[PDB]
């Protein structure tokens, strides 16, 4: 887990002694980071680390500092036997002293009152109640904790007993512990009405008790004595400190996850800044360090599937093309995951589990535990297979079986940086390795000798082998991408600059996705220019009709425009590859454009195949009208004919007179029945007479005989002129 | 969304209505009235009762004495709960259309204020004015009761179902646990100033988004002042508070959670007089529509179970206001596109549907806000992030593959597109993206997609105030010159762009180039606008529900604000949809209230009863789509939701064809002369084989291809085959194949089924009495392109295409079958090399070498074995193929073992291979390197070197003694 050090402040040593930050609290605003550094009170700004306020007034070291939950005022007390209430600016209104030096401050979370702990009795101090009503105690209290409701105040004791005196009910609940209670925590989350009162007892035990004192869950055994408790992320996780000189994250049931931050000595108190991912801790040397816990996401992707880690204990599995979610609870921290086919590998602190998912007849995805390895191992890279798990550290590659047994090892000249399983037959699988010397190799499980793929100058930090495994993409430490057509000579297909991530198409031979440094995704098919999307995040997968992308925690699917490459394939008359590109799904207009360009470029072969996607006979009828002409210049008419069928005819006639085919254009205008355009193009007077007599014959039955008589007169056939004219009725010219 | 009154129902005796509740389960509406009046109607929400508003059943109920005031439903068990002023609470159970009383209760001390069902429908909360709260089961078992110190005014169930919200008479909101009932939290309020306590009119949380990553603002806390505040959680500190001047009385969420309705009762103080006014807000407080009804006092408001109708209790009657939600949809290229919301997803799913093939393509779009279509392209404007004001403009084709994208950083309100540009408008700024050259005409050879992708896209941002001409260079500054009047509506034509302002001013811009060529004035602001095909006319839906058609002329373009001429014969109210014809500038369909009023040249037609949202008007045909129930099951659209209608002209032509002469149809066409008439006439004449009557119709349609087709069927001399070709010509191949079977000329039927591309039909015709393998290969290619590997492999095996088979096996990692095709490829060359190269990449060197043997080249097999480092296999392969070059291979192996310092493996290889002298020499090479520091192993090295040269004698059946001299040198 990543840990960010926002700023650090260390108190200077006094008379050879470094003062300790005995306690610290957060303002409800969260800007004021209040800490009790020996005698001084330090209020810093969490956004800048600037000492906003330096409050004095105490006589000696104070073990308790509290900020009221409303934030308008606070109170300060400690070993000086005085408790003073200060305003927002730290102005002392009333100064009063108690008979016993206090060590724990307890203000009500639901009111402005305060609980004072003395050596024999505990009392309530309120601004409206100057008198402190001290109810007797068996001995001096140690630490006091409030419920979120503010109605129950648990009081500590040396013997580990947490006694209660309920205001309404005379019944008293005391929970026994074998170790002194230094800090007990009431959870802010009330699951089904129950309360999780967490007690960290210095016999290396962690316990959970409700208000009835019954044991909640399983008591855990730590590696350290818990000194401070503070819930993190709305009570989801609890912060602990002890002999490991670290602040460590623990689950709700007490499982250790990971140390969140490291110190040099005992840590007094660590508090999470509310509504922010920042927390502070106080040490004995006066070293406070604001920590931005930047959320690190671990993710494994194989084909359609996708896994990440949620709640730092659960492995969430997501299927994207079917959109099926599933959660695997593990209750323990995982920092390295792997997957391949139906198999998956999870690494806990000292536990390694293998999961499998099945396509059952119930049509539901379920997970079962098949392999379990109880060893503790530190490896940099992890990869699961159907045969064996592979762990890697520095330059050793340990291939443990399902139950902790060595199989094979390699020792490369320089440490490896990537570990992926491209696949292969079970027991004959391929493992892609790229070491810092710029070399990527195919490690085989059966063969103990790596196969030579590529040697490069700069270190290889990420690389990938094609779905056909005949081409290899690889980036360097300088973020320069190279694609190599693998073989006896690694030919460089191309190179690119400033590439964050790359992926190859799982289902199609040559489609590559890049993420450039300007957050601009690129998609390449062959030698064509890269389509761009300008989308945040990196590419983590590439299926046939989808592009996967991941940005922070968001994981989303892109879409692959196959028509976009289809246009460029059409432009360069590269129609053979255009058909296969379009076969992955293009619109109807794209199919029509492909067919029209194909038949314009004399390639009827793909024109036949492209038209069986359109459901429009009004273009497919054209194809049958070509073979008879083709059986028995000649090819120019195929170029000229097509433009008319689109819906415009002047361009067709222009092409006809460009190729010199005037007679065909005359025939086309004769079939179009507008004779003036044929008059424009007519060249021979015999053609003119034939055109005009066809016009006369059309006008004979076109229900307009007066013009038909004149047309037939213009034909020169006087008998037909008389025969048509006789029906007109113009006796005067008759 | 459009809200229009559709029905008024007056309950008996003229008694003022005080409580209205509608049941989602079966449409049981409830009504309460003074002096113990309880009424239950059953209205059919289906299409039978949608257009007509069918009031199926009625039933008066009794058992209450005082005014019935609190009525609620329970949909899962279809139960009713009722109260009165006296304090008598009655639960009603349906049985054979009879509502039986199940339980009667009365606290007899306090007035019951409100009911509250859990979303599961198993618990009921009953509150009183003194603060008494009771929780009961669906059966009626008491869970627990509380007596809060203060007084309660409202109640609601928390969306999760584990908590319950309460409102106070002061106005405080408290969230409690559903089980314990102890006060858990108090919700912050920022809409209220906090000066004095104020009662709250409404309190409701819609649980439709309980499972969701980012919760929507389903909460609602509104006071009697009228301040409406929307929240997404119990304690969200970013409330989407939108204020309205009118004072709220009641609120109600729609069943989908999308829309919240607020009611107000305006008295007679103002000039408008008294009336019930209902406002409708989206999830972000966006004011959607306002409906005003004449009235004095409001009794309540409820939504229909389908969310398409709202029942409002006004005075002593109820009003069934029909609601038409603003469905995002479009239609183009025989493809319907729309959007819908999955309950568990933040994003919105857009569905594309080629209704000619019923193929469905689903896209995921985050924050979609608008969509439109033109020619063969669609445009989606989305808001990828609600926090920052950036709109993403995306241009897709029919299947959904994106083509272009732009990002704008300014808040946008209205949008539209045309065949060459996308126009968007904010309050005072107008963005224009001309992605296409307007001079070029979108044609079949050069569609809009190629012109959008290939050609350079120029983008402009202009203001409304500034006069624009072709001289001004395009700019990108977001000018915020604060004009008092802002843009209200917008529309785009092919050549002109039209803007309306809230003042009433209208601007007409050109596009190529962009010049403000005219101005006009209106009666008031425009809620919506539309333009005819050639920009001759225009339609405007105004604020008051009055819709008008205005005639605009190019020569009338004057920069002075002048009156716009209005086309007479068209004057409609409460129109909620509109289209224009593609070919006819005058014909336009309009959806008004509950029916459709087709128009032609300004005159109306017979109102056709319909409720489907309008999609397309082309060639006298009107294709529209029922989106009310299609959005209930969007994942499985059905073709019966597409309905085709015809205008008066097309119906009259159909009637002419049905009983009449062809000369009557010809004179009909000559009288009217629209293209669809000529096409229909020619088609009918083809169908009854009137060959001589179709060329005239086609040439008035000007279709050269159809002329060639009818010429070809004239050349055909057969009473049957001409009809078969006609049936094939109009997509009716199902009986064309039967017609070909009639004369058993399968040589043409198989050709027809091949050219159609129905390869399943090709197989189904060729199995019954070479092309069969071709059809199988085509089917396998389709399955492979569909990424269905198993069926592709099956059809490839059936057609025996071994290369594609190898591809499938390589993809699915079926190497055991991949290592089998070597048996079935001996008479052809490339396959062996191909799958061997595939196998060596996997590392299956032995089967690859077997294939290379079948390829008659084990030299590259041995090279691959070296590459996979099967030296033991490589030496055997080279020996059995007499590859005498084994010396170089053994030298490479020896050098490799030297580099890996595996002297043991090298000497074992040498002794298994019977090499003696240079093996001993290579041993001594490391022998002296050991000897120069610690030679007690060097003497051993020489000893076993002497042993090797001694074993050379048995292996047989100057250097003879020099080896022994070297051995004895370190004795």
């Amino acid at each position: 887990m990543h840990t960010s050090v926002r700023w650090s402040e260390t108190a200077d040593a006094v008379k050879g002694i470094r003062p300790p930050v005995n306690s610290l609290c957060y303002s409800p605003s969260g800007d004021y980071v209040v800490a009790s550094c020996g005698v001084r009170v330090l209020v810093y700004a969490a956004s800048t680390g600037t000492l906003l306020h330096s409050l004095m007034g105490h006589q000696d070291t104070i073990y308790c500092v509290d900020y009221s939950s409303d934030g308008k005022n606070f109170a300060s007390g400690g070993a000086d036997r005085t408790v003073i209430v200060w305003s927002s600016q730290g102005e002392g209104i009333v100064k009063y002293q108690h008979t016993e030096a206090i060590q724990a401050l307890a203000h009500n979370p639901t009111s402005s009152q305060l609980a004072s702990v003395s050596s024999v009795d505990w009392g309530i101090w309120s601004p409206e109640q100057p008198k402190v009503s001290k109810y007797s105690l068996p001995s001096k209290g140690l630490c006091a904790a409030w419920t979120p409701n503010g109605k129950t105040l648990a009081i500590g004791m040396l013997d580990g007993t947490v006694m209660m005196l309920s205001k309404t009910s005379e019944e008293k609940v005391i929970i026994r512990r074998p170790a002194p209670v230094w800090a007990l925590a009431f959870t802010p989350l009330r699951e089904n009405g129950i309360d999780v009162l967490a007690i960290g007892s210095w016999d290396q035990r962690l316990s959970f008790y409700n208000l009835s004192g019954t044991a909640v869950g399983r008591e855990r055994e730590l590696d350290f004595d818990p000194c401070s408790v503070s819930y993190f992320n709305d009570g989801e996780y609890i912060l602990l400190s002890g002999s490991d000189h670290k602040v460590t994250l623990f689950t709700k049931d007490g499982n250790r996850l990971i140390e969140l931050a490291s110190a040099d000595d005992w840590i007094w108190s660590a508090r999470q800044r509310p509504r922010q991912k920042q927390f502070c801790y106080g040490t004995n040397d006066g070293t406070i360090s604001c920590i931005d816990i930047t959320i690190s996401t671990v993710h494994t992707i194989y084909d359609d599937q996708y896994v990440f880690r949620k709640d730092m204990t659960n492995l969430v599995v997501h299927q994207l093309l079917v959109d099926r979610k599933m959660v695997i609870p593990c209750n323990e921290y995982v920092q390295k995951i792997a997957t391949f086919l139906d198999k998956l590998a999870v690494q806990l602190q000292e536990r390694v589990i293998v999961f499998e998912f099945f396509y059952d007849d119930d049509r539901t995805m379920r997970y079962q535990d098949i392999a379990q390895i109880r060893r503790r191992l530190e490896c940099s890279l992890l990869c699961v297979t159907t045969g064996a798990i592979i762990v890697s550290n520095d330059k050793r590659i340990t291939m443990y079986d399902f139950q902790g047994n060595k199989r094979r090892e390699w020792s490369m000249e320089s440490p490896v940086q990537l570990m992926k399983v491209v696949g292969g037959m079970e027991g004959r699988e391929i493992l892609l390795v790229g070491l810092n010397g710029g070399q990527v190799m195919k490690v085989f499980v059966d063969n103990p000798f790596p196969t030579l793929l590529h040697k490069g100058t700069a270190p290889v930090k990420s690389a990938e082998l094609s779905s056909s495994r005949s081409r290899l993409a690889v980036i360097d430490s300088t973020n320069t991408l190279q694609v190599l057509e693998l073989g006896e000579k690694n030919e460089l297909l191309f190179s690119e600059d400033n590439v964050t991530a790359v992926a190859f198409n799982i289902d199609v031979d040559d489609n590559i996705a890049f993420t450039t440094g300007d957050n601009t995704l690129h998609i390449k098919t062959g030698s064509l220019p890269a389509y761009q999307q300008a989308v945040r995040g990196i590419v983590v997968g590439f299926k046939a009709n989808h592009v996967f992308n991941l940005h922070y925690s968001n994981m989303m699917v892109l879409d692959v425009p196959h028509a976009h490459a289809l246009y460029k394939y059409v432009e360069m008359r590269d129609f053979d590859r255009a058909y296969e590109v379009a076969c992955l799904g293009v619109a109807d207009a794209d199919w029509k454009m492909l067919g029209l360009h194909a038949m314009s470029q004399l390639r009827l072969d793909i024109a036949r195949k492209a038209f069986t996607h359109i459901q429009d006979t009004k273009l497919v009828e054209l194809l049958k009208s070509l073979e008879l002409r083709r059986r028995q210049a000649k090819d120019s008419v195929l170029y000229g004919s097509i433009l008319a069928f689109q819906g415009k005819y002047n361009d067709a006639a222009r092409q006809f007179m460009k190729t010199g085919c005037e007679l065909k254009a005359v025939e086309m205008y004769c079939d179009l029945k507008m004779w003036d355009n044929a008059k424009k193009i007519c060249t021979d007077e015999k053609v003119l007479k034939d055109l005009i007599r066809q016009q006369a014959r059309w006008a004979e039955e076109s229900q307009n005989f007066v013009e038909a008589a004149s047309l037939y007169e213009s034909c020169g056939d006087y008998a037909k002129a008389i025969g048509m004219m006789g029906q007109a009725g113009q006796v005067e010219k008759l | 969304m459009f809200v229009y009154l559709s029905k008024r129902i007056a309950m008996p005796n003229g008694v003022k209505v005080t409580s209205i509740a509608w049941n989602d389960g079966q449409g049981w509406l409830a009504c309460g009235g003074e002096k113990g009046l309880l009424k239950v109607l059953k209205v059919d929400g289906g299409p039978q009762g949608q257009r007509s508003g069918g009031l199926s059943s009625s039933q008066t109920l009794e058992g209450h004495d005082t005014t019935v005031d609190l009525v609620t439903w329970n949909q899962q068990y279809c139960k009713l709960t009722s109260s009165d002023v006296s304090g008598r609470i009655i639960v009603w159970v349906l049985h054979k259309g009879m509502w039986f009383e199940e339980m009667v209760n009365n606290r007899n001390s306090s007035r019951v204020v409100d009911f509250a069902w859990n979303p599961s429908g198993t618990k009921i909360c009953i509150t009183y004015e003194d603060g008494a709260v009771i929780v009961g089961g669906v059966d009626g078992n008491r869970y627990w009761g509380r007596e809060l110190p203060y007084k309660l005014a409202k109640v609601c169930w928390g969306a999760d179902g584990n908590s319950i919200l309460f409102g106070t008479a002061t106005g405080e909101v408290y969230v409690h646990d559903a089980s314990s009932g102890e006060h858990l939290s108090q919700v912050e309020i920022k809409c209220n100033d906090g000066k004095a306590p104020s009662p709250l009119a409404g309190l409701s949380w819609h649980p439709a988004w309980v499972e969701r990553p980012e919760p929507l603002a389903t909460l609602a806390v509104c006071y009697q002042s009228g301040k409406l505040q929307l929240m997404t959680s119990i304690g969200d500190e970013t409330p989407c508070n939108v204020d309205r001047d009118l004072p709220a009385h009641f609120i109600s969420w729609n069943p989908s959670g999308t829309v919240l309705a607020v009611t107000a009762a305006t008295p007679a103080t103002e000039e408008n007089g008294p009336g019930i006014v209902t406002q409708f807000f989206s999830t972000e407080g966006v004011h959607l529509r306002t409906l005003r009804v004449s009235g004095k006092q409001c009794g309540g408001i409820t939504w229909e179970g389908g969310g398409l109708r709202v029942a409002i209790g006004v005075d002593s009657s109820v009003y069934f206001a029909n609601v038409r939600p603003n469905y995002k949809y479009c239609y183009f290229k025989k493809t319907a596109v729309f959007a819908f919301t999955v309950p568990d997803k933040v994003e919105e799913s857009v569905m594309f549907w080629n209704v000619n093939t019923n193929e469905r393509r689903t896209k995921s779009v985050r924050g979609l806000q608008y969509m439109n279509a033109c020619k063969d392209a669609c445009v989606l404007i989305s808001r990828p992030d609600t926090t920052q004001q950036q709109r993403m403009i995306q241009l897709v084709n029919a299947i959904g593959s994106p083509l272009e994208t732009r990002f704008i950083d300014m808040e946008l309100y209205t949008y539209d597109m045309n065949s060459s540009a996308v126009v968007c408008c904010g309050d005072e700024s107008i963005y224009i993206w001309q992605f296409r050259d307007p001079s070029t005409a979108v044609d079949a050879l050069d569609p809009i997609s190629m012109q959008a992708s290939r050609a350079e896209s120029q983008e402009r941002v202009i203001h409304v105030c500034d006069l624009v001409r072709g001289d001004t260079a395009p700019t990108m500054k977001v000018r915020s010159a604060l004009t008092n009047d802002l843009i209200s509506a917008m529309c785009v034509s092919e050549t002109h762009m039209f803007v309306s302002l809230e003042s009433g001013t209208l601007h007409v811009y050109q596009l190529s180039p962009l010049q403000l060529v005219s101005k006009y004035i209106l009666f008031a602001r425009a809620q919506s606008m539309s333009v005819n095909c050639n920009s001759t006319q225009l339609a405007v839906i105004h604020l008051g529900g009055i819709t008008n058609v205005y005639c605009i002329e190019r020569e009338k373009f004057s920069l002075v604000p002048c009156k716009a001429d209005t086309i007479d014969g068209v004057e409609l109210k409460d129109v909620w949809n509109l289209r224009w014809a593609v070919d006819d500038p005058h014909r336009f369909a309009v959806m008004e209230k509950t029916r459709m009023l087709v128009y032609n040249h300004g005159v109306a037609e017979e109102p056709v009863q319909s409720c489907a949202n309008l999609c397309k008007f082309k060639s006298l045909k009107i294709r529209t789509l029922q989106l009310d129930e299609l959005l209930l099951d969007p994942e499985r659209p059905r073709k019966d939701y597409i309905v085709d209608f015809e205008a008066q002209l097309l119906r009259d032509m159909r009637a002419v064809l049905r009983d009449g002469t062809a000369k009557e149809a010809y004179e009909f066409a000559e009288s009217h002369n629209t293209k669809k008439l000529w096409e229909l006439l020619a088609e009918h004449t083809l169908f009854q084989l009137d060959f001589t009557y179709a060329e005239v119709a086609f040439i008035h349609c000007k279709d050269y291809a159809a002329i060639q087709f009818v010429k070809r069927v004239r050349s055909l001399d057969d009473p049957k085959k001409q009809l078969a070709e006609v049936n094939a010509y109009y997509r009716r191949f199902d009986e064309a194949e039967r017609l070909y079977k009639d004369v058993d000329r399968k040589d043409l039927a198989l050709d027809l089924r091949y050219r159609l591309g129905d390869w399943f039909g090709v197989v189904r015709l060729v199995q019954e009495g070479a092309l069969l393998f071709q059809a199988w290969e085509n089917i396998g290619d389709h399955y492979a392109s569909r990424q269905k590997w198993s069926k592709a492999a099956q059809y490839y095996t059936q057609c025996r295409h071994y290369r594609k088979l190898a591809r499938i096996f390589y993809i699915i990692e079926d190497y055991e079958m991949l290592t089998q095709l070597i048996s079935m490829g001996e008479h052809d060359k490339e396959l062996m090399v191909t799958l061997g190269n595939m196998l060596l990449t996997v590392g299956l060197a032995e089967e690859a070498a077997k294939a290379f043997i079948a390829a008659n080249e084990p030299r590259m097999a041995v090279n691959g074995c070296v590459q996979v480092n099967m030296w033991n296999r490589a030496i055997a392969l080279a020996k059995e193929h007499r590859l005498e070059d084994v010396g170089q291979l053994l030298e490479k192996y020896a050098k490799y073992l030297i580099h890996r310092e595996r002297l043991t493996e090298a000497i074992e290889l040498y002794r298994k291979a019977g090499k003696h002298d240079e093996a001993a020499t290579l041993l001594a090479q490391l022998g002296k390197r050991a000897a120069l520091r610690d030679a007690l192993k060097a003497k051993k090295f020489y000893v076993l070197s002497a042993l090797e040269v001694q074993k050379y004698r048995t292996t047989a059946i100057r250097t003879l003694d020099a080896a022994w001299r070297g051995a004895e040198a370190y004795h």
